[PDB]
């Protein structure tokens, strides 16, 4: 949430539903994070 | 240096030359006195300019009540019809069959979905429609993205199926009659005559996106004008999707806006601070939308959200009334995203008597709180919308119209005038057109006062088309000269009839496309803007035109003579001449008509010759076969019977008037007789011309051609070999040459073009041009322009013989006022003849403009093609340079320098012509060159609009609308 809350702020119409944005969607991507699925998908949001 | 007085002597003697040749050679005399030779065959009728203008006033006062008419009888059928239907929801039994444009004609795809049927319509091939069209039913268009099958679509197909009784009826009362259309407020359009749509959604790869919602006839007809102030949220928090998105929904929304509405952008993020460049209201016409967009879309996120200090600087907009306003519905349109404030305080403040409605509008796809955006919207008579993606942008930035025509509803018959939009391009392809709109309302459970919920909006509005080339012939052209002229205007300046009004969208600015971000197959839309011209922007703009615009924008009827610059049909000169503007109101409407007078065209003649001998005589000499007699003849493509048609081809236009005006007999019992009785009078007397005395002298020394064009559209070439170069018009009411020398009291020299496609410069000659003026009871009277055209060569052998061929001490030019080069002496400008002198040698020309032996004058021309530059053709404004002769004095002797330089120079102007002739110090001596002085349309993007939002033209907006009702509900929101 500090990293990249509120930082997905992508001008697409793309939807990145794994974000930071609040406590529960956090704790979700980072559940998914651990289970290792798709967790690049969240990186390459977090490095654009 | 050649002394003054030797200069002077040898212009005299160049004068004489070449004055004495066109005079003696064209035949000016000659025609003079054939005219009043007979003066007997033809008679001299007045044209009381007042008369003329109060006559078709009433043809077009008439022509628009009996569209009216024809509205008010579909709008009361329409309320009945629909007072009456039963809202079944089952249609898969008893079906609606229907004719749905845009499906295709091809017989073995038998549709007919579930719900409806269709209809294999007969499709006869029309004119009054450039297309094939069917008088049996009525066609429907649905948008592409509205299912045809839903329950409300089924629903208004059901019971729009009894108007076609009236559209027919309408139409058989007056064939003359263009579409009539019923844009439905469900999306439909129900429309007569039946015509296959432009588009087909996907048959081509050329999607439609046509909505009627939002076709300015539609947005005209169903509601009043309004104060609109566009509130745009640019905190931080709206920052990447949502704001993309607010974005192209202001600028969506600031296309459902017209000329009557005023707008400003505005924008808060803790301070609030106008968009752009504006700072209060100004008009919403194209350029300040333009300004709005551009502004729009320059909008940048962050910061932190403050809606009290927004909402103070919307309601302090909305006050200002030092500036124009449409004074009529004051909302406020709040672009945000939501947030948890509402401003309770700001509300009770400002409007506590709400006399301002707010939308608000909650764009994008987020988790911030809604309530106090919709309590907003619903405390304050306003609505709320929401807009998750951009497909959701068209449909929810047009729906406020249903709010602001509860009052209209409510008003009752009030409410039901007929109104005229501006005027736009149809779209189905038909020329400009004006449209006549009235709104139909829902009256169900009336006459018992039972429901009043949803007989609060309209059901849609009715409208009927008007051409513009059915308006201009209520004002018939053909007994002015050819510089007279109708035109009329709104009560906004804009202009409605004018020789200068073509039918190609109004440019804004410089066009700059991108090629690397357009996909090849993608369909970008094209346009949906009227073509609003202004008054001071199709004619040049004086002091005195502004205040006769004024002074007939309020209805006044009043008559005025002065003096104008006039500029020529091919914008290469400028004029000076006496006019008249008489014009009077047209008094079922608000619109005003005028009529432009040249005196010398205060009388025309009238033709007299009824005899079938003379008429028999004179009709023969229009003939190919016997050109060799009379030279190569033109003829005008007028509207001389109902029977053949302008052919664009003349020699099929001079063979068919032939094979008809014997063909059928001299009853001519459809055609126009005083239009053909003019054309025969004048064949026989130019004809007269030609062979008593042109052919004579088969060749004179120096001609290359001989020309006669007249009125009555006859135009005769004498060497019929000279006929294949002859590129000017047909019609002599468009011959450029023709109205510069009926203004000119001398011989008019028109320059030819250069690097211009065909033989033009040498083959053909340079042009010489006097008017005939002829005299029958002290009556001015100019029926006829004899010419010329002057071999160049023997021009430079009579010129040559202090300066000598290709000289490198000085230069001598001839120039006409325009300057543009006629006769060099180097054979490398001779070159190059009929090029802007400016852009051979532009030192000598800016000085020529600095002391004052040329004037100039620059405009812009609004509907132009344009080459996009980088940032097939697009419609931009360009600017046009024009140079004439101010000063009336004959000679300037001087010396113009550069710095460390001199070249002295003597110009002359010679008598009796529009020529100049220049002597000057030779260029090659001094290398000395500043910049092309260039006379050419150079695509521009002025004027400023910051600055005449600041001094706006005067104008005069609806006296009738309705806003704030008390019986109004507003428990939706």
């Amino acid at each position: 949430m500090q990293l990249f809350g509120g930082r997905y702020d992508f001008e697409d119409t793309e939807v990145r539903r794994s974000n930071f944005d609040n406590f529960p969607q956090a704790l979700i991507s980072v559940f998914q994070v651990l289970t290792g699925e798709d967790w690049n998908s969240v990186m390459y949001n977090g490095i654009m | 240096f050649p002394s003054a007085v030797t200069i002077k002597s040898w212009v005299d003697k160049m004068q004489e030359d070449l004055v004495t040749l066109a005079k003696t050679a064209s035949g000016v005399h000659q025609l003079v006195d054939i005219y009043e030779k007979y003066q007997d065959l033809y008679t001299v009728e007045p044209n009381n300019a007042r008369q003329l203008v109060e006559i078709a006033a009433r043809d077009i006062e008439k022509l628009l009540s009996n569209r009216s008419k024809a509205l008010v009888r579909l709008a009361l059928e329409a309320e009945k019809v629909q007072a009456a239907h039963q809202w079944r929801e089952d249609f898969a039994s008893n079906e609606v069959v229907y004719y749905n444009a845009k499906d295709d004609l091809d017989p073995e795809k038998n549709d007919s979905e579930p719900g409806s049927q269709r209809i294999k319509p007969v499709f006869i091939d029309d004119a009054n429609f450039r297309r094939q069209v069917s008088y049996q039913h009525a066609a429907v268009h649905i948008p592409t993205d509205i299912y045809e099958g839903s329950t409300i679509v089924l629903n208004e197909l059901n019971w729009t199926s009894a108007l076609d009784d009236v559209f027919k009826k309408n139409r058989e009362e007056d064939p003359s009659l263009l579409w009539q259309v019923f844009g439905s407020a469900t999306g439909l359009a129900r429309y007569y005559p039946a015509s296959p749509w432009v588009d087909n959604s996907r048959t081509p790869n050329k999607i439609d996106l046509y909505d009627v919602r939002r076709r300015p006839w539609y947005i005209q007809g169903a509601a009043s004008p309004k104060d609109m102030l566009i509130l745009v949220d640019v905190s931080g928090s709206v920052s990447g999707l949502t704001l993309k998105l607010i974005r192209t929904s202001v600028s969506e929304m600031l296309e459902t806006l017209s000329d009557d509405d005023f707008v400003n952008v505005a924008s808060f993020n803790s301070n609030a601070q106008d968009v752009s460049c504006f700072q209060h209201l100004v008009q919403a016409n194209v350029r300040n939308k333009k300004v709005l967009k551009d502004a729009v879309n320059n909008i940048t996120a962050k910061g932190i959200t403050d809606y009290k200090k927004g909402f103070s600087f919307a309601f302090e907009q909305l006050l200002n009334y030092n500036v124009s306003r449409a004074n009529c519905n004051k909302i406020i349109m709040l672009f945000t995203d939501g947030g948890e404030e509402r401003a309770q305080e700001i509300f009770a403040k400002y409007n506590k008597d709400k006399k301002v409605r707010v939308f608000t509008f909650s764009v994008g796809q987020h988790n911030y709180d809604r309530g106090p955006i919709q309590w907003m919207a619903c405390e304050n008579k306003g609505y709320y919308y929401e807009i998750p993606s951009i497909g959701a942008i068209r449909i929810n930035t047009q729906e406020y119209l249903d709010v602001l025509g509860r009052p209209m509803v409510l008003a009752g018959d009030k409410a039901k005038q007929v109104q005229w939009t501006n005027v736009y391009l149809d779209a189905l392809e038909l020329g400009l057109v004006i449209t006549g709109t009235l709104p139909v309302f829902n009256i169900t459970g009336q006459f018992e006062n039972k429901t009043n919920l949803k007989n609060q909006l309209i059901l849609g509005v009715m409208g009927v088309d008007v051409s513009l080339e059915d308006i201009k012939r209520l004002t018939p052209r053909f007994t002015l000269c050819p510089n007279g002229y109708y035109f009329a205007i709104d009560p906004n300046g804009y202009v409605l009839l004018h020789p200068n009004l073509q039918p190609k969208p109004i440019g804004v600015g410089i066009p700059t496309i991108n090629l690397r971000k357009r996909r090849p197959n993608v369909q970008n839309p094209k346009s949906q803007e009227p073509v609003t011209l202004d008054f001071l922007d199709a004619e040049l703009e004086n002091d005195i035109k502004v205040e006769i615009r004024n002074k007939m924008i309020d209805g006044e009827s009043g008559e005025k003579t002065f003096r104008t610059l006039v500029k020529s049909q091919d914008e290469r000169y400028i004029d000076k001449g006496n006019r008249t503007y008489t014009w009077t109101p047209v008094n079922g409407t608000d619109y005003s008509l005028a009529l432009v007078l040249p005196t010398y065209s205060f009388y025309y003649i009238k033709a007299k010759i009824e005899e079938t001998i003379t008429q028999a005589r004179y009709s023969e000499t229009l003939k190919p076969d016997n050109f060799e007699e009379s030279g190569y003849t033109f003829l005008a493509p007028r509207d001389y019977c109902s029977d053949l048609k302008p052919s664009d081809n003349n020699t099929e236009f001079l063979l068919n008037f032939n094979e008809f005006i014997d063909r059928k007999t001299p009853n001519n019992p459809s055609c126009n007789t005083d239009l053909i009785n003019r054309v025969l009078l004048d064949a026989g007397f130019t004809n007269e011309l030609v062979q008593n005395y042109w052919s004579k002298q088969k060749n004179i020394k120096g001609v290359k051609a001989r020309f006669v064009v007249t009125d009555g559209g006859i135009t005769r070439v004498y060497p019929k070999e000279a006929g294949e170069n002859w590129q000017e018009n047909p019609e002599t009411y468009e011959d450029s040459f023709y109205k510069r020398s009926l203004d000119n009291d001398n011989y008019v020299f028109t320059a030819p073009y250069f690097n211009k496609s065909g033989p033009g410069a040498y083959e053909s000659g340079i042009m010489v041009s006097k008017a005939v003026e002829i005299y029958i009871q002290g009556k001015l009277l100019k029926p006829a322009v004899v010419g010329i055209k002057i071999d160049v060569n023997s021009w430079i052998e009579n010129f040559t013989k202090d300066c000598k061929r290709n000289s490198d001490v000085m230069d001598c030019v001839i120039l006409d006022d325009g300057g543009f080069l006629l006769m060099a002496n180097h054979d490398d400008y001779t070159n190059q003849i009929g090029r802007f002198f400016g852009e051979i040698d532009p030192s000598l020309m800016r000085h020529l403009v600095n002391i004052s032996v040329y004037a100039f004058n620059k405009s812009y021309d609004y509907q132009s093609v344009c080459e996009p530059g980088a940032a097939s053709k697009q419609s931009c404004i360009t600017e046009q340079t024009q140079y004439f002769f101010d000063n009336d004095s004959k000679s300037f002797s001087g010396v113009l320098d550069c710095g460390n330089c001199s070249r002295i120079f003597h110009v002359e102007k010679l008598m009796n012509t529009n020529l100049i002739f220049i002597m000057v110090e030779s260029k090659g001596t001094c290398p000395c060159d500043t910049r092309l002085l260039i006379q050419a349309e150079q695509t521009s993007d002025g004027p400023d609009p910051c600055d005449m939002v600041k001094q706006p033209r005067y104008r005069k907006g609806p006296d009738v609308c309705f806003d704030n009702n008390v019986l109004e509900d507003y428990t939706d929101c």
